[PDB]
DNA sequence: GTGTAATCTACTGACATCAGAGTTCTTAGA
């Protein structure tokens, strides 16, 4: 603990000391090779419980880095520098074990035990400052352990940091130390990786500013071998990392490094369609070129004495601007040219033919620089183009904030150029052109990386929207426009945070909509209330998974707008139950990799939730609205979408069917009966019977269109196996719905009548697919 | 000078010197034609901001500037303000969830034990040593983010709008200053909007005064500047464009700028409405248009150059047919044209205007250039500029004309004719002496880096190397981030060199390892690198190729030197490297320079034999592709005379080694019998009698021992086919040229069925039989893959099927047996017409799937086709 | 061919 | 530690000076 507080000849000779004790202790044998790991194991601790988070940690640096190392003490070891830096990891994983990390009340939590919080950031930044630098062939017993362990905090509580930092520092060790090459409990420790990092490729998207930052820097990193397993998984997130790059150069680095390594291994084949999309979004780092005194100056002025040679001997980090300029450009030649053409926009034949063509036939924002011997006009809007290709993607940081600010002004100026209407209508709305063009720049440049772009334009975004359903022109195609941006806003594909600003973006628009206008045209005479509901709609049963994406993201951020005073209104949501919960399951028996929307159906489950919390008069007579996915309109009640879910209750879509009989279970006890669940089932088994009941848990869902039907699938082939392997078992998933809460009685489950479920999940999987599983018929990696 | 000098403050001293009243005049007319003088060549990458600073802060001290810009809010709601934090930081930095008093200090005493004294000072100062270090850590970053606002920013629950007019000129001008494209936009934006309002003021002899002063000025501006910053170049033609009478600038001069300063296009208009509105009384002008000429050569749109000569206007024929042979990029023929050219000694109708003889020169230069024959090129480009026979180099800084056309080419010269093997030391005389004059070394340093840095490298002074090339890739990032976004091709003729660059800097720091120079291992890393990047093929011209393949041989030579205490994995990369060199070179059209390189390499054919045999077929590729070009009688020469003689297996058991080469030769072949066979009957009545004696003699011994007159084409083609046939079932064998082969003989069959339907060959049918059965056969066989090309041509099956009826069957059973559908939704709409007629019988399973697979699509043509 | 060339005067 | 003194110790030009070495002459002398 005392290390810091010596001078530097003090600290080497302290580390010498500190060194030679444990020499001394290490020869003494087993007896006290324990309390070395104690004594180091308690160092640890002390260290990173110091008092405050960046005598910090930073100055401890030196000790343990001397002690992993210096393997000069012994000849002035290696068995020493070995035992040293392995009780050092062994430290490392018994303190992340026993710290807790207990998360709960993404910022509107607080984590549990601070102080503890505060030292597992601080133990974070240590050992990144520690572990890798040692190139180690020492880390290679200890990357299998010091993942697996490591993983299983990340998976159990993430949304954590610095276990990602950790398991970088993992990676990019064992990286070095051509470990992965090779595809033991090696090829175990290659699995591992390859799940985490699809899984963490799931997981990036959701994710928001800084844990988005650690979460790339990891995945960026892991090796090649691993990458062509999955490429175009991660394609994306090297996007994001550039984006952010431009605004923070360390994770520039970790990209421009990766983006090297990539390029050198993998396959040429497998990345040549890939560089489309990845090469651009390299053009900010060149995007501008950005257009002393010290004591050894004016020592070496007065004479080449000795004391120049004190100064220069003594004179004798993360990476800067300028060098990482210099880096860009030497990797965008070392691709080389078939590759590097691709970072202009487009091969010549139609996208940049459109680039030419002014944002507006006539010259708009006409404004009259004010000199004093005359008033010229200058055209803002030809400057416009080029200013905000500054805002988004500028490197240099004064001439972003500066762009940024001058695009402020003129979109206020926009802004006023427009009242000053010079044109009422009878047409295209005069700058209805120039706000189609601006206000996505507006928004992605918005929930930009730069803190200071984001409360200027933040705000000015909220300011905006606000405007835009003033009554005033609430119904004007400007506010089309505006809201078309944002709902392309948020089906964006790549800026993983663009969505969730614009998701608030969407509330807030929702809010001052119900807010500002009367009523009396809201009705049917608006293209805003019922209008933003069915486009959303229509938006969710879309094939693109990051579309329905979006359509989630945003249904998510209404939750208490549409609970608040839409009271009236529950009806279009007591049938987009039906729509979201059905869409937004669809289509993902596939497309699992980019679809972190699943989790944003536990949307479909809080909507769910605020809708049956009022249930007394949800139920009431004579309210009719037409549902999708029953003809008979009638008066809708909860008894019919109930027997809609039930219905529904067995589909082959997992997360669905997984979700729908546990909604069907929340909703049952709500009902006019009160009857329970088991008492109810009971019910429409004497009304209806175990064909009832066979009907729809070995079918069910959308209609009857094939339950599971045993023989034909037993006998009956490729990949499509895949497809009745998840309806056996929807199938016995769904049986577990029986003593899932004692609903059906046994008898009553197996009443033999007429279904071979049971016959053949025991019989056909049980035998023929469970163990045989190596090559499966009935008459590559996709398998695997 | 000092007005861009490091220190800002200084900068802000003499910048408001250069503001005050007296030294620029105070009116914006007055200001406007002052600027001009306020520029010289060195403060040019900063001039366009300066002028732009200069103009609004007279601006400043208008009586609008604090007026609000917009007289009333758009609402009643209430504005605060609120201040932008921006302390040294970004966003995704902090981890998520954490005097009578005066006197009174004489009351002092003092440290007796000077021992302990110095002991205190001694700590403090190691305080201030950790301390330094810190703040040295801490200030880079604090250098990169120190961001400065420049408006109030109130807060309103609506917009602001009520800004007040400083609150976007300030910006405007701050913008302006740090990036110098809006920089041109405002400058030129501001410009055209004084000199448009000075109408208002000033009478038409004022105005013809005034705009003859700037065009005095501009027409300096251009012929003065050495840096060619795009953007300002850019600026003074484009302000130059949309006002009359300013247009009238020194055509040469805008011509060469514009040609240095890789933005074209602005230059084309500029001389575009120079020629229209001048000449709405001397007829031709000959000096716009010649140099008109020469711009649209630098943006390669030769075709539009087949316009301006053929006019009658000045130009003699013999460019005219110089431009048309080197459109075709038959630069030989260019350059023989062009050498005749110049050398004419008398005229009929007037010796070419003085311009002519320019655009002759810089084209011959560049001709040459596209060639390898550089030799040639350095003594084209040091012949015009001395008397004496051994060229004083040292002349070509003196006129203008030369540092502009003549030197860029005598620098590529001499640099390459002493990278390639060795050579004299005229370059390092020359580089030398003038690296001591100002301006001199500001040319050579600021344009020319990369070939100084191969100079330099010649003497192996590894350190001015680093120099040059770090220099270099600063000036790319510069001269790059200064073209507008828009000029598409001018970023691409940028690009095509960062892989020059980079190659540069690879070799250098590969030099500095010396765990990197003793070893093997990394030879072997780099040589596979270099083995497999390569410049774009169909695109980037081959004046980049040679420098990638030559700079490449340079660097493996020196490497080689340094570890002479291995050289076959060298030759090996040097075969391999000038071999893509060569394919290239035939993508292009480039034919010359692809028969030099044939014929420097094929001294290299005597080794192992997978050399052997790529060369002989990378030259029969050739030959073939030069003859579809040209030549009717004597092409048959061209090929057979050599072609059918060389690739003979007897000097190659290659296939026996590997299948590749047993396809791609037997296909070279075939193409070789196939040109000779459809010339041979393009104009049969006058070639065996002119090609009168060898290649006849070789031709009956190519077709059959009979030496019959008509029936050796088909001679030819019997075994034509049988070959070709050799190539499929070698397909057979495991896209890479399979798609490509059974398209080829697709062809064969298609041209030869397309011919036989115009007379009556009962042989030849006979042993056609087959023809059709295979096209149907092997093309359809074919289709599974994407097959564009094929796809697209699937009515000619249909066609095939009907005018040749017996053999239907094949198709139904073979193939629209197993067509994935949608491959034939394309045009489904043809086929389902054609689904009455006694054929129909073939489309009839696939109709059927595609029903069933994708309904809709069928049912619109359908459901009318059913009509009928 | 063989190239040649000879020099020439800039008449300004 | 950092920085400014004060001041000893150096080197050189220059000048005396012992010694050391090159040189002619008498006696004792084959």
């Amino acid at each position: 603990d005392s290390f810091p507080q010596y001078s530097p000849k003090m600290q080497l000779v302290c580390c010498r000391a500190i060194v030679k004790v444990f020499l001394a202790l290490a020869a003494k044998g087993p007896v006290l090779r324990n309390c070395i790991s104690t004594v180091v194991h308690q160092g640890l601790i002390r260290i990173c419980s110091k008092p405050v988070v960046l005598p910090t940690y930073k100055d401890y640096v030196d000790l343990f880095r001397h002690l992993l190392s210096s393997d000069q003490m012994m000849d002035s070891s290696e068995s020493l520098n070995h035992l040293l830096y392995d009780e050092f990891v062994k430290s490392v994983l018994k303190i992340v074990e026993k710290l807790d990390l207990t998360l709960e009340i993404a910022a509107n939590l607080h984590p549990a035990k601070p102080k503890d919080f505060s030292a597992f950031i601080n133990l974070v930044e240590f050992c990144r400052e520690i572990l890798p630098e040692k190139q180690a062939e020492f880390f290679e017993p200890w990357v299998y352990s010091f993942s697996y362990e490591l993983i299983l905090q990340s998976t159990r509580l993430p949304l954590i940091s610095g276990f990602y930092k950790l398991l970088s520092i993992t990676v990019r060790n064992a990286k070095k130390i051509k470990y992965f090459e090779g595809v033991p409990e090696k090829y175990s420790c290659f699995a591992l990786f390859v799940k985490f990092g699809k899984e963490v490729a799931v997981k990036m998207k959701q994710y928001k500013d800084e844990l988005l930052a650690s979460c790339l820097t990891f995945l960026l990193s892991l090796p090649h071998n691993i990458i062509e397993l999955d490429v175009r998984a991660y394609v994306p997130a090297l996007q994001m990392a550039f984006k952010l790059g431009l605004s923070y150069t360390p994770l520039a680095e970790v990209g421009l490094n990766a983006l090297e390594e990539w390029s050198i291994y993998i396959d040429r084949h497998v990345m040549q369609p890939y560089y489309k999309d990845i090469l651009p979004c390299l053009d900010g780092y060149l995007k501008t070129s950005a257009l002393e005194v010290s004591a050894l100056s004016r020592a070496a002025q007065k004479g080449f004495n000795k004391v120049v040679l004190k100064h220069l001997k003594k004179t004798k980090e993360a990476i800067s601007l300028e060098e990482i300029r210099i880096r860009v450009v030497q990797m965008l030649g070392s691709l080389g040219g078939q590759i590097n053409k691709n970072l202009l926009t487009v091969t010549s034949s139609d996208e940049m033919m459109k680039s030419y063509v002014a944002w507006d036939r006539e010259k708009r924002l006409s404004f009259a620089v004010p000199f004093r011997e005359m008033k010229p006009v200058i055209f803002l809007d030809v400057f416009l183009p080029r200013v905000t290709e500054l805002a988004l993607t500028a490197s240099d940081r004064q001439t972003k904030v500066a762009a940024c600010e001058l695009l402020h002004s003129m979109v206020m100026f926009m802004l006023g150029k427009a009242t000053q209407m010079p044109e009422g209508g009878q047409g295209a709305p005069p700058m209805y052109q120039l706000y189609k063009r601006t206000f996505p720049v507006l928004l992605r440049l918005a929930c930009d990386v730069d803190q200071v772009t984001r409360q200027l334009y933040e705000p000015l975004v909220m300011q905006l929207i606000h405007w835009f359903t003033n009554n005033k022109k609430f119904e004007s195609q400007d506010t089309v426009a505006l809201l078309e941006a944002i709902l392309d806003g948020i089906v964006d594909p790549v800026d993983s945070t663009l969505r969730d600003f614009c998701g608030r973006c969407i509330r807030e628009f929702l809010k001052w909509s119900i807010k500002q206008i009367t009523p009396q045209q809201q009705e049917k005479s608006p293209v805003n209330t019922k209008s933003l509901f069915k486009r959303l709609y229509s938006l969710a049963l879309h094939p693109n998974a990051f579309k329905r994406l979006g359509a989630s993201l945003a249904f998510n951020n209404i939750y208490r707008e549409f609970r608040e005073e839409e009271s009236l209104v529950e009806q279009f949501v007591f049938e987009a139950l039906v729509i979201y919960m059905e869409s937004l399951a669809l289509a993902h028996a596939d497309e699992k990799s980019l679809g972190t929307i699943q989790q944003c159906c536990d949307a479909i489950d809080h909507l769910c939730r605020i809708i049956e919390k009022k249930h007394v008069s949800l139920n009431k007579a004579k309210k009719r609205r037409l549902p999708r996915g029953f003809p008979p309109s009638a008066s809708l009640c909860l008894l019919d979408l109930v027997k809609w879910l039930l219905a529904h209750c067995g589909r082959p879509q997992t997360e669905c069917r997984h979700k729908s009989i546990e909604l069907f279970y929340k909703f049952v006890p709500l009902l006019p009966g009160n009857r329970s669940p088991n008492l109810w089932l009971k019910d429409v088994l004497k009304e209806e019977g175990v064909s009832f009941l066979i009907n729809t848990f070995e079918g069910g869902g959308c209609g009857q269109p094939s339950g599971i039907l045993a023989q034909p699938t037993l006998l009956y082939s490729l990949q499509a196996t895949l497809c009745w392997l998840d309806l056996l078992l929807a199938a016995l998933e769904c049986y577990n719905t029986f003593i899932g809460e004692r609903t059906v009685g046994a008898l009553q489950v197996l009443g033999t009548e007429a279904q071979s479920s049971l016959l053949k999940a025991v019989a056909f999987f049980l035998e023929s697919i469970a163990m045989h599983d190596i090559i499966a018929a009935e008459k590559s990696p996709q398998e695997g | 000078q000092g007005l861009i000098d490091e220190n800002p403050g200084l900068q802000l001293i003499i910048r408001n010197f250069w503001s005050h009243e007296t030294r620029l005049p105070s009116n914006t007319l007055d200001r406007l034609l002052a600027l001009n003088s306020l520029y010289s060549p060195k403060i040019e990458v900063h001039f366009l901001s300066l002028a732009t600073n200069f103009l609004l802060e007279m601006t400043s001290m208008s009586p609008d500037y604090p007026n609000p810009m917009f007289e009333h809010p758009l609402s009643e709601c209430e504005f605060q303000e609120y201040t932008i934090d921006s302390d040294w930081r970004f966003r995704s930095t902090v981890l998520t969830p954490m005097g009578r008093t005066d006197l009174l200090r004489l009351r002092r005493r003092f440290m007796r034990d000077q021992e302990k004294l110095s002991l205190m000072y001694a700590r403090k100062g190691v305080a201030e040593q950790k301390r330094e270090k810190e703040i040295k850590s801490e200030l880079k970053m604090k250098q990169d983010a120190q961001v400065v606002l420049y408006r109030s920013y109130r807060h309103g629950d609506l917009p602001d709008i009520q800004i007040k007019h400083s609150s976007l000129i300030t910006p405007l001008q701050a913008v302006a200053q740090r990036d110098p494209i809006i920089a041109k936009q405002l400058f030129s934006s501001l410009f055209s909007g004084i000199l448009k309002e000075m109408d208002k003021f000033k009478t038409l002899s004022e105005k013809n005064n005034i705009t003859q002063k700037l065009l005095q000025d501009f027409n300096r501006f251009l012929n003065t500047t050495f840096s060619f910053f795009p953007p300002f170049v850019s600026c003074i033609q484009d302000i130059s464009c949309q006002h009359a009478a300013l247009l009238s600038l020194d055509p040469a001069a805008v011509s060469a700028g514009c040609l240095a300063s890789l933005q074209q296009p602005v230059g084309i208009r500029l001389l575009e409405e120079a020629l229209l509105r001048l000449l709405p009384r001397l007829p031709p002008d000959v000096l716009r248009w010649v140099e008109l000429a020469k711009l649209y050569r630098s943006i390669g749109e030769y075709d539009v150059l087949r316009g301006i000569f053929t006019s009658e206007i000045g130009t003699k024929q013999i460019t005219q047919s110089a431009l048309l042979a080197e459109a075709r990029s038959d630069y030989s023929e260019a350059a023989k044209q062009y050498d005749e050219a110049l050398n004419k000694q008398d005229w009929v109708d007037g010796e070419p205007t003085e311009a002519e003889k320019d655009f002759w020169e810089l084209a011959s230069l560049d001709c040459y250039n596209h060639l390898a024959e550089w030799k040639s090129l350095e003594y084209c480009s040091t012949a015009s500029i001395d008397s004496e026979n051994p060229p004083d180099l040292n002349k070509i800084w003196s006129e203008p004309f030369y540092q502009e056309t003549y030197l860029p080419y005598m620098i590529r010269s001499k640099l390459k004719l002493l990278l390639q093997g060795e050579a004299d030391q005229s370059l390092l005389t020359f580089i030398d002496k003038a690296m001591h004059g100002e301006l001199q070394k500001a040319i050579l340093e600021l344009h020319y880096s990369q070939e100084l840095s191969l100079l330099y490298l010649l003497q192996d002074d590894v350190d001015r190397a680093k120099y040059y090339i770090q220099n270099g890739i600063q000036s790319f990032m510069q001269n790059y981030s200064s073209i507008d976004v828009l000029l598409h091709q001018s970023r691409l003729t940028k690009l095509q060199s960062v892989q020059a660059l980079t190659e540069i800097q690879e070799f250098i720091s590969f030099i500095s390892k010396q765990g990197n120079l003793s070893s093997q291992v990394p030879l072997k890393r780099l040589l596979n690198t270099w083995t497999n990047r390569y410049p774009d093929a169909k695109m980037d011209p081959m004046n980049i190729w040679d420098d990638i393949i030559t700079n490449r041989c340079f660097f493996l030579s020196k490497i080689e030197e340094k570890l002479t205490p291995i050289s076959s994995l060298i030759r090996s990369c040097k075969f391999s490297m000038k071999m893509k060199m060569i394919d290239s070179a035939r993508k292009q059209n480039n034919f010359s320079l692809a028969m030099k390189l044939l014929k420097e390499l094929h001294k290299e054919s005597k080794t192992r034999d997978d050399w052997l045999v790529s060369w002989v077929q990378s030259y029969c590729r050739l030959s073939h592709c030069r003859s579809r070009s040209q030549g009717c009688s004597e092409q048959v020469l061209t090929v057979l005379k050599t072609v059918s003689l060389l690739d003979e297996n007897n000097v190659s058991s290659y296939l026996s080694k590997n299948i590749l080469a047993f396809r791609d030769q037997n296909i070279l072949l075939g193409t070789t019998y196939r040109i000779i066979a459809n010339a041979l009957s393009s104009e049969p009545a006058c070639l065996a009698e002119i090609e009168e004696d060898k290649a006849r003699r070789i031709l009956e011994l190519s077709g059959s021992s009979s030496e019959d007159s008509e029936k050796v084409i088909a001679g030819l083609y019997q075994r034509a086919f049988q070959h070709l046939s050799e190539a499929v079932q070698a397909a057979e064998e495991e896209a890479a040229g399979v798609i490509d082969a059974y398209m080829t003989l697709a062809d064969f069959c298609d041209q030869q069925l397309r011919k036989e339907e115009e007379n009556a060959s009962v042989i030849d049918s006979a042993e056609l039989q087959a023809y059709p059965a295979l096209v149907v056969e092997k093309m359809l066989k074919a289709l599974k893959l994407n097959s564009n090309e094929a796809r697209l041509k699937f009515p000619r099956l249909l066609q095939i099927i009907e005018r040749y009826p017996e053999e239907t069957l094949s198709l139904m059973t073979k193939e629209i047996s197993s067509v994935p559908c949608w491959q034939f939704i394309s045009w489904i709409s043809h086929m389902v017409a054609l689904l009455d007629k006694d054929q129909a019988v073939a489309v009839q399973h696939s109709v059927e799937e595609i029903t069933d697979n994708y309904p809709q699509a069928i049912v619109y043509p359908f459901i009318i086709s059913s009509e009928s | 061919a063989p190239s040649r060339k000879r020099r020439q005067r800039m008449q300004r």
